[PDB]
């Protein structure tokens, strides 16, 4: 009940004008009391469109202000949106900055006039320092400058953080103010007209300077800020991936006293185990060197930072070193061109010195694992191997995003990238061709995708044809089911939802022990990648040929090797400027339905195929070998304790032993620790990368600027998690501005603090951070029951490519291709569960989505609705609240920290209970008609729908079901089972848990399992109503955990729930209707 | 010499060592490669014609390892190898084949 | 054991080799126990066995 | 409930040094005593009766590095200077002291 | 390694307690057993499968 408060200051701030005025509209569940507060609101509305004073009134209707629910504010004031200049005049009184032309290796890639390289608009792009974000520079600005008023009067160590950052933006307005303020267009992008005149990297470089000083809480993080700002200002290209680079090396110096442990994803068992480092002289003088580049760079207390903690080696004051290795991915990225970015991978030394006796083994190691990968499907012949091609035909939409093509639904034009739609468009001409693969050379070369990570390099994405994900996908899937109990892959090892976060390195970790860890990430135009892998795989595929009697299997084959004939010659369209080059690349990359899993194979053939080369002089017990995507690590145990001269002798037979195969590497060699993309470990303590830029994006998604909000926040959230701690204040401006609208040029739209942190599919943050707030009350209801009536919204554009005849085509194949003889009783079914899969496409989402917008911003304006007595789960809190009964407890410090970076109080939680043990299936996926979806498909189905599906007849069911791809002799005996009524209460904990963001978050990280929390929880057990029982204790559980969070202490509980209400609560169980939005979800690890 | 994956190959099928650990535990092939063969002929002569001790370092749950060392052991004399690892070595392969 | 004659063999190559380059020599080969010591990683005997 | 078919053995380089680590400790221990025994003796006869035999306890108790000294009291170290007072002394000392 | 007889190495004193620290110096043997207890949690193996 505060944000608005700040929310009225920003308008009060912002406009300061007599003509601008400020226009509150509230709500009320009672009848009488709404009648008055539509009177209220009808004068008010009327005194606002006659210029007369609001304030006079607000004193007599003052229950109104105290009682009532707020919903927005809106505000009516002349302007021509300039007003940043007409404040900052006074807080520009520093030095602006110079840049420096020779310091980026390119030309171009230097914040030098855009007329300077783009002299024509014609041939102008924003795009290599698109900010790629809806939200202006102007918002960003506004936000800081309120604050920095707002901020003004503290008088504590706060008020020394506001100095340092009035300190810090005072500089940055002296260089801002020098040329002026770039406008945005209706977009946000900014086009030539307004940078012409200016220099090229200055927003990039505002836009990442604002939200470095904005994450200032120390005098480290000043000196940070000073040392980075003047600096990024310059270097675009050889930044974050430098200074964040010398932190592998930093954590194989700390010793182990204190340990975590694996068994199986989150089974924490900690170790008191100590390790020392065994650290050799020559890595030292790496350092330095690296030290040397810093110091060269202009960095003059970053090398102090590193050089004083040296003394002591240290762990305790270790973590600034982990603060630093977060600020490195804070500063943007080097959105440099396709082809150059593509340079930096396609430089290549291919050598006729290698062996050939390292080659064929590595081959076989792949076909033996293609083998041991197929062995039981090809030969059990299993139905979704046969058909293969109707498989991938509904899994078409967990595909990428094809190149752009015309189609044309009856009367209109289209351009989607969607591959399912371009099957569905070469369908009408007779070109759905499966058995005839393209081929992929001159005549059809590839286009390309690039994905970006900050600090690090470029990986490229191929952008194939539909035929292709249809070879692969059976046999990638089979694939994928080998590979979920193998432990090595690590991207792919679960227990059928999870993928294992912290590591499985530090059973093993001792002083006799060590562990090569290594970056395997510019290992894809390598020359492993080529002809050996590709023929490997050919040859297990003829193995597997003779391993089956079956023809149909033979075709998809037969097929598959042919797709890999085709990708072992494969050209690739790039642009460059006008003209367009095509370039031979006989290779492996991402973008591809296999090449996750296999690059994981690869590496791993790599690596065991490197690995029979220190057996020639020790003796080692290769505990554990790792590989996830773009590094690998193996940890080896020896018959004697380590020495430096050991580590260093083999980490130069390493190197050598990879360069005969003529393969680079960084070869990292340690005791206790490693360095990889998404965490790294020190001392026993686990670490993460805090790596999200916020006002600088990857890529331009297809959310709007509502959405982004939401995903910002969560970022946000995941980074303070990490450690980079930014504001949350500013956040929360952002969010508000982001989310105001402009109605006119005067009009603009602002909505409250009860909409943005109350459940619903318009949820963005929460009012106390870590915690959703629910609603006691009737209100929150009362809006969630309207939005729930509004979320549900029709796009014509989908119900006439519904009605063209491309969709019709789509049916009588998939029919004829399945069944006949029911054309008015199923096929229908058929095209309501297409319909289902047609949504991912996403102009549909935003027609839907858009729609959505104007009906929630028709009664935003006006008043309330009742909305017909539809349950929600406020109600039901509402009405299990009277049954509680509260006491003081006091417990006691029992557990060991191991995540430092974390706030303490909530490592104090963290002190004082236990860490997550499970991952319950939030989307039903171990559930026994899952494990039927999982045969048949890959395809999620949402838990909107199966929550609704379950609550219906055994009618609607079965066509539901059958609609599905599903035959109908397993579904009819799927009903008779009854086991989905044995899964009603495995789908209402997923409801209730993606709603609850419980497996999403903060939440996520808890153990609702716990002997500590449930000892508080004094619920004694009445049986035979399962969902009344868990939801009680669930939700008892939140409530001390919040009283815990919010107050520090801790208290126990007791609920004497009657069975009468039992009984009440049982009937209004199965018909809720209420959601929550995938974009607000903060899932800690991405 | 011979192509070294025929020898993986057969090792490789009929042993299972992929399954003879805990399935979640790591265990595979060692080293058949080049320039190893010839390392050890090179050093076995350099050490027999200089009459220098030398050493064995293993570890015993390669037993393939050690069905080769019984081998050495058997055709090359015990004065050579200095008497711990010697012990070591004929110890492993007592308390796991013979007895 | 169905390395039979390949061992034979090494056996019969190494021995020759050996005694051929013995003949070579022209200091006394004396036995003792050195004080440090090669080493010898059995996986190169397998690799050559 | 969560166990089977996987033995787990210390291995001996843990065991060297927990038995390394144990025979250190024990030989500092016996060092120590057999120090201040000695210098216990000797200012017994020299007739030191102005002496607080506390300091000579504080440095016995510092250099076994695992005490808290600050919460040790007076009475605990005059005794164990009483069970020291009949200990004889090392033969290094004890002979060059005679 | 072969060592020489010209090598030497030094034996520790390793005598029991000659004062029966575990008779009424509760507060020490409190410590050297809590110092025993979290040294030897260092060495217990993990349960690893």
């Amino acid at each position: 009940g505060k944000y608005n408060l700040i929310l009225s200051e920003y308008l009060s701030f912002i406009y300061n004008s007599q003509s601008a005025v400020q226009i509150p509209i509230y709500y009320s569940s009672n009848s009488e009391l709404e009648n008055r507060c539509i009177e209220f609101h009808s004068k008010c509305l009327e005194n606002s469109k006659n210029g007369l004073s609001l304030k006079k009134l607000f004193v007599e209707y003052s229950d109104v202000i105290e009682n009532a629910t707020l919903l927005s504010i809106l505000s009516y004031s002349y302007d021509k949106y300039n007003a940043v200049e007409r404040k900052l005049v006074k807080y520009a009184k520093g030095k602006p900055l110079e840049a420096d032309l020779t310091v980026n290796e390119l030309d171009y890639e230097n914040n030098k006039i855009t007329s300077e390289l783009f002299p024509t608009a014609e041939e102008y792009t924003d795009l290599l320092m698109d900010p790629a974000i809806l939200t202006s520079l102007s918002s960003n600005l506004n936000a800081v400058m309120f604050w920095l008023e707002k901020h003004e009067n503290d008088v504590a160590e706060k008020l020394k953080i506001y100095k340092r950052r009035l300190d810090l933006f005072t500089i940055v307005a002296s260089t801002v103010n020098k040329y002026g303020v770039p406008r945005h267009n209706a977009k946000y992008r900014y086009e030539y007209e307004v940078m012409k005149d200016k220099p090229y990297y200055l927003v990039t470089w505002a836009n990442s300077s604002i939200e470095m000083l904005m994450s200032v809480f120390s005098h480290e993080d000043y000196l940070i800020a000073r040392e980075l700002i003047v600096l990024s200002y310059s270097n675009r290209s050889t930044l974050a991936k430098l200074v964040s680079s010398p932190m592998s090396i930093l954590v194989a110096l700390v010793d182990i006293n204190g340990t975590f442990i694996t068994n199986e994803e989150l089974e924490l068992e900690f170790s008191n185990k100590y390790v020392r480092a065994i650290v050799p002289d020559q890595t030292f003088d790496e350092l330095k060197q690296m030290l040397d580049n810093m110091r060269k760079a202009g960095l003059t207390d970053i090398p102090k930072m590193i050089q004083d903690w040296l003394v002591d080696c240290s762990i305790e004051k270790f973590p600034l070193m982990a603060k630093i290795y977060s600020w490195s991915f804070h500063v943007g990225f080097r959105k440099q061109k396709m082809l150059d970015a593509a340079l930096d991978q396609l430089k290549t030394e291919y050598t006729e010195d290698v062996d050939d006796e390292m080659y064929r083994e590595y081959t076989m190691l792949i076909r033996d694992e293609v083998v041991k990968m197929l062995e039981e499907p090809v030969k059990h012949d299993d139905h979704l191997l046969q058909d293969s091609e109707l498989a991938g035909l509904l899994s078409m939409s967990s595909a990428s995003n094809g190149e752009s093509r015309q189609l044309k639904f009856g009367r209109k034009t289209i351009f989607s990238t969607k591959k399912n739609m371009h099957v569905m468009d070469d369908m009408a001409n007779g070109r759905y061709t499966p058995g005839i693969i393209p081929p992929v050379n001159v005549d059809k070369p590839i286009p390309l995708g690039r994905r970006d990570v900050p600090g690090r390099r470029t990986r490229i994405i191929f952008i194939l044809p539909y035929e292709y994900f249809i070879a692969q996908h059976a046999v990638v899937e089979k694939m994928l089911i080998y590979a979920k109990h193998t432990r090595e892959y690590a991207e792919f090892y679960s227990q059928s939802n999870q993928l294992l976060s912290y590591g499985d390195v530090t059973r093993f970790l001792s002083n006799n022990s060590m562990v090569l860890y290594t970056d395997v990430s510019q290992w894809d135009s390598s020359q492993h990648n080529t002809q050996p892998f590709r023929k490997g795989i050919i040859m297990g595929l003829d193995m597997l040929a003779n391993m089956t009697n079956d023809a149909r299997v033979i075709q998809t084959l037969n097929l598959y090797k042919q797709t890999q004939i085709n990708l072992m010659d494969s050209y690739v369209q790039i642009p460059d400027g006008n003209v367009i080059k095509k370039i031979q690349y006989g290779a492996v990359a991402s973008g591809e339905k296999q090449t996750k899993a296999a690059n994981s194979i690869a590496n791993l053939a790599l690596i065991k195929t490197v690995l029979s080369r220190i057996s020639n002089k020790y003796s080692f017990a290769t505990k554990i070998i790792r590989v996830d995507g773009d590094d690998n690590y193996a940890v080896l145990q020896f018959n004697t304790e380590v020495t430096k001269q050991m580590v260093q002798d083999v980490s130069n037979d390493v190197r050598e032993t990879y360069a005969r195969m003529n393969t680079k590497v960084k070869a990292l060699v340690s005791t206790v620790g490693i360095e990889i993309a998404k965490r790294y470990i020190a001392g026993g303590k686990i670490f993460f990368r805090a790596g999200i830029n916020l006002l600088n994006n990857e890529k331009k998604g297809q959310s709007t600027q509502w959405d982004q909000a939401a995903v910002l926040y969560s970022n946000y959230i995941v980074n303070r998690l990490r450690g980079f701690e930014t504001d949350r204040e500013f956040i929360l401006t952002k969010i508000m501005q982001m989310t105001s609208v402009a109605i006119t040029g005067s009009l603009r739209l602002f909505p409250s603090e009860r909409v943005l942190t109350t459940n619903s599919t318009f949820k963005v943050f929460d009012s106390e951070d870590f915690i959703i707030e629910y609603g006691t009350t009737d209100d929150e209801v009362y809006i969630q029951r309207a939005f729930m009536s509004l979320s549900s919204q029709k796009s014509g554009i989908a119900d006439e490519i519904a009605a063209s005849s491309t969709f019709k085509n789509y049916v009588s194949r998939l029919s004829e291709q399945l069944l006949f003889s029911k054309n008015n009783i199923v096929s229908r079914g058929i095209a309501l569960t297409e319909k289902a899969k047609l949504n991912s496409y996403a102009p549909i989402s935003l027609e839907k989505r858009r729609a959505q917008i104007s009906a929630l911003l028709t009664m935003l304006q006006k008043p309330v609705t009742f909305k017909s007595s539809k349950i929600t789960i406020n109600d039901i809190l509402r009405d299990i609240k009277p049954f509680f009964t509260v006491n003081e407890a006091h417990l006691p410090i029992q557990y060991q920290k191991f995540m430092p970076t974390l706030p303490d109080n909530v490592q104090y939680i963290i002190q004082c209970i236990g860490s997550r043990t499970y991952q319950i299936e939030d989307d039903g996926s171990k559930s026994a008609i899952s494990r039927l979806i999982s045969k048949y498909s890959v395809y999620k189905p949402s838990i909107e729908e199966l929550y609704k599906v379950i609550s219906l007849h055994e009618n609607e069911i079965q066509l539901y079901l059958i609609s599905l791809g599903i035959p109908k002799i397993d579904a009819d005996t799927y009903v008779g089972s009854k086991i989905y009524s044995q899964d009603k209460y495995r789908i209402l904990e997923s409801y209730v848990y993606n709603l609850l963001s419980i497996n999403y978050g903060c939440y996520q990280l808890f153990d609702f399992n716990s002997p500590d929390l449930e000892k508080l929880i004094r619920i004694p057990f009445k049986g035979k109503i399962p969902a009344v029982t868990f939801i009680l204790h669930l939700y008892a559980k939140l409530e001390v955990i919040n009283h815990a969070i919010k107050n520090g202490s801790w208290i126990s509980l007791f609920c004497n729930y009657p069975k009468s209400e039992m009984i009440k609560l049982w009937k209004k169980m199965w018909n809720i209707t209420s959601l929550r939005s995938p974009y607000t979800n903060a899932n800690f690890f991405q | 010499l011979v192509s070294t994956e025929a020898q993986i190959q057969k090792m490789s099928q009929d042993l299972q060592l992929e399954a003879l650990t805990i399935q979640s535990e790591t265990q595979f092939l060692t080293g058949i490669n080049s320039q190893a063969a010839n390392d050890c002929f090179k050093t076995l002569i350099a050490a027999m014609l200089s009459q220098r001790t030398m050493s064995l370092d293993f570890v015993t749950t390669n037993y393939m390892s050690l069905i080769s060392g019984m081998w050495l052991l058997t055709v090359v004399p015990n004065d050579m190898f200095i008497r711990e690892s010697l012990v070591a070595c004929q110890l492993a392969i007592i308390n796991t084949i013979i007895y | 054991s169905n390395r039979l004659g390949q061992l034979v063999d090494l056996t019969r190559l190494l021995a020759y080799n050996y005694e051929t380059l013995m003949a070579c020599i022209t200091m006394n080969m004396q036995h003792v126990q050195t004080l440090t010591t090669e080493k010898l990683q059995l996986t190169s005997v397998t690799s050559l066995c | 409930m969560l166990i089977g078919n996987a033995t787990v053995i210390p291995s001996p380089q843990t065991l060297f040094h927990y038995y390394n680590v144990n025979v250190n400790f024990h030989s500092n221990y016996n060092e120590r005593i057999n120090d201040a025994v000695a210098i216990i003796t000797a200012a017994n006869r020299l007739n030191l009766y102005q002496k607080k035999m506390k300091s000579i306890v504080e440095d016995f108790l510092k250099r076994l590095q695992i005490f808290d000294i600050s919460r040790v009291p007076d009475d605990q170290m005059y005794r164990l200077r009483d069970r020291l007072r009949l200990l004889p002394v090392e033969i290094r000392r004890l002979d060059i002291f005679n | 390694r072969n060592l020489p007889s010209t090598a030497r190495y030094i034996r520790p004193n390793l005598l029991q307690d000659r004062l029966n620290l575990h008779d009424n110096f509760e507060s020490l043997w409190d410590t050297i057993t809590t110092s025993n207890y979290i040294l030897a949690r260092s060495v217990v193996p993990d349960l690893k499968e």
